[PDB]
């Protein structure tokens, strides 16, 4: 018998934490509709009353009403849904005190699913904002149309960063094989004003094209080696881990 | 007899570094 | 357990009217969200281009583009836009239509605009 | 008989270990319903009782209600699925006292199956991860273009694996046979960085290709007779037993 | 035992007006676990292909694929995606239209992606 | 996400059989080759077709003038130890070449 | 109000003998916001036609 | 008369060893 805790402004308002293996105990009175919350995206599936005569059911999506219909109606109330099956013990008020307007369930694992959840991405953000112990390479040279070249370049041994100042048109870049061959590399453009473009390849040579301009970039610190993506995300603080399982 | 133009190759002359000034971005 | 003279065929038909209904003005709502139509928009084709096979195309802003106030910046530079083409040429024809279909912003915006593409100078196709 | 054991928080919420040669004592009271569950997943076949109308049978899916329905209801319902056949023995109580909300099953069965089951997968993954006994050649030597190379190429009799830096693209290797043919050859990408790539066979000669860029790989160490797969696994330690039976 | 005037034929025809109707913009939901349209996929064709026959295709990714705002791996490097082409060439084509229909990541991952297979600068086919 | 992937063999696969019959495409009809080697699984760790398992196609039209290659499409496959699966695969040449 | 902005398009492209393509203008927008749906022909400096 | 091209053949002149350092991959 889980008792309906009553609030703090009413106690026609009553909260319940939910319990597999306890049941609520309803006070009902004479005349009156009580409200039973289910959780959102709840699929009622099936109920049962002891009486289906003494109190009345009327059911809405998530939405429970009953009201007694009949005298010493002491019965009880198993409704099942896909998630879980409710259990009440409608033990009638005979003095019509002490209502019980709506009763409100808390679960606690469907809330510490959810803060879980909430903890885990705060966590992820710090990791991935927080960008500890890179190492970064500035051996870059441009040769070419210097009017569309970008004012810095970098890379961090994952990515390549162009960074072009607030009046020149981005260009399009252009990954550059050994034999001269050119090829299309993703990219993002990120900064704070859109500045930089980071492409997701660390390359000897690259290509910057704009119309009818073209300038080369020439990597002169290439590591072949760089270093390993054991984590599965940009960064060596966040691991992707496989949800699906199947 | 006709193929379709190249784009334009740069010219591997004046090759100067791109990065004249440490950028903000690497904290520095 | 639970509960439950009709003549002069030819001047006759020459002088029939045409009455075109009038217009009346409106106004824009919003204009510091809002991007109206024959706003040129300046993106750098990505993808080399051949007429061949129907495909799709990808080109990448190169410039803000603000609102019709001029104000706020609405698609911010580096958008991704994605179009298509098809149907390939026919003689004598020297530009394939181009249509853009969806544009990304860099912070995740993302609006289907159907727009035609059109060279450096607003040429069709 | 079975006599359900009441939970510590609510006397009325009793559980049962399924016994196929035993009945269960249910003891009903006077309009309350009780709520019979079956297992997830199992098939209702048919009911049926010793009154029909001593009792008040419902049913949705797995999930079943019966209620008294007249005085000295003292009968049976025996209910079968294609798993089981569940045996009830439905007593009527005097004094609406000691009521059964809900009955719950513990099969014992079913869990004894599916413990067998996880310590199987446990043992033939630790059997998979031990990998004792393995003998590596790594003669291998290589020529062409050798910006496509590996930075390690070895093979442990069974597979052959090709281990490519973090800044190298991955790619095509091919099965190259006396006259000098290519042919494809499966191949699966490990790794923790999936830097490795394993090829199924063990070859004197191999040819890596990318773009317009090839290099020929050679086992400078070649063993024509190899080890035998007398288990139908890549390891001596894990059989594969024919389930199929037929 | 189980109880139970009109006139102006051409001109008025020409005068038409085109209406389109106007966008509205939206908002990607989650960019760690999406890449969208217009990405490109650098894979290394593994099969030799001859059009004379319809047939399938196979290719494996040459490069780690990351997320919109490009922070996860989501599609690894080796995966292996699957295509096929049909209806051979016509007279003065060059590109056969080579559509590629899933991948399956090494770690077993599989999505349906029934796009477009280009040449390594986005020409079509 | 794929299921089990030590009983699995994957689309693009490539099996490698060597061709019992020798073909000629005047008249349809049926073929039939033996894999050369073990095919494991997609996890690469259980051998899920034997070496020997014998495979059965067939081809049918002709060829058009213009062309150099029939396409055979390949039926099943039964395992040395009586495992039978119904695959209808494309057949290709020793490097994917379709036909 | 100047530097409104119109809108327009057309379609179908040329014949022979023909060397004036048709021309119909669709919308304006005032630098202020107002818009009006003007579906008028387009014409040369002096009025003719296309 | 024309024939389709063979792709690339490798040079057998400048043979080296793939392995300069042991895998770690092999445990040593």
């Amino acid at each position: 018998l889980d008792v309906p805790s009553s609030s703090r402004y009413d106690h026609r308002i009553r909260y319940v934490t939910y319990n597999p293996a306890d049941v609520v105990q309803v006070d009902t009175v004479l005349g009156v509709a009580t409200h039973i919350m289910l959780e959102e995206g709840e699929q009622y599936l099936t109920h049962a009353f002891g009486d289906s005569e003494a109190y009345a059911f009327a059911r809405k999506g998530r939405h429970i009403f009953i009201k007694p219909q009949a005298e010493l109606a002491n019965t009880n109330l198993i409704v099942v849904t896909d998630r879980r099956s409710y259990k009440f013990r409608l033990q009638m008020r005979n003095d019509r005190n002490g209502a019980m307007y709506e009763l409100a369930f808390r679960y606690p694992d469907t809330q510490a699913r959810q803060t879980r959840e909430a903890n885990a991405r705060a966590a992820v953000e710090a990791a991935f904002e927080q960008r500890v112990g890179a190492y970064y390479n500035l051996k870059y040279m441009m040769s070419g149309d210097k009017d569309i070249a970008p004012v810095n370049a970098w890379d961090d041994g994952r990515f390549t960063y162009f960074k072009f100042s607030a009046n020149a048109d981005l260009p399009s870049i252009y990954f550059v094989d050994a034999e001269g061959n050119e090829s299309l590399v993703p990219r993002t453009t990120v900064g704070s004003s859109n500045n930089i473009i980071a492409v997701h390849k660390v390359n000897p040579k690259w290509m910057i094209r704009l119309g009818n301009r073209a300038l080369a970039i020439f990597n002169e610190a290439y590591d072949p080696n760089g270093v390993p993506n054991d984590t599965g995300t940009a960064s060596p603080a966040v691991r992707r881990v496989n949800k699906g399982g199947n | 007899c006709a193929s379709a133009p190249k784009p334009k190759q740069p010219s591997d002359f004046n090759r100067e570094p791109v990065n004249k000034t440490v950028p903000v971005e690497i904290q520095r | 357990l639970t509960a439950g003279g009709g003549g002069g065929g030819e001047l006759a038909e020459k002088l029939q009217p045409m009455r075109l209904s009038g217009s009346s003005a409106g106004r824009l709502g919003n204009r510091d969200m809002l991007i109206t139509q024959g706003t040129q928009l300046d993106c750098v084709l990505e993808t080399r281009l051949v007429t061949t096979q129907p495909g799709m195309t990808t080109c990448h802003l190169t410039r803000d583009v603000y609102s019709t106030s001029g104000r706020v910046v609405l698609l911010d530079r580096g958008s991704k836009v994605v179009g298509f083409y098809q149907g390939g040429l026919r003689q004598g024809q020297a530009r394939i239509f181009v249509q853009w279909s969806r544009i990304e912003t860099p912070s995740g915006v993302v609006i289907n605009l159907d727009s035609p593409g059109t060279g450096p100078l607003g040429e069709a196709g």
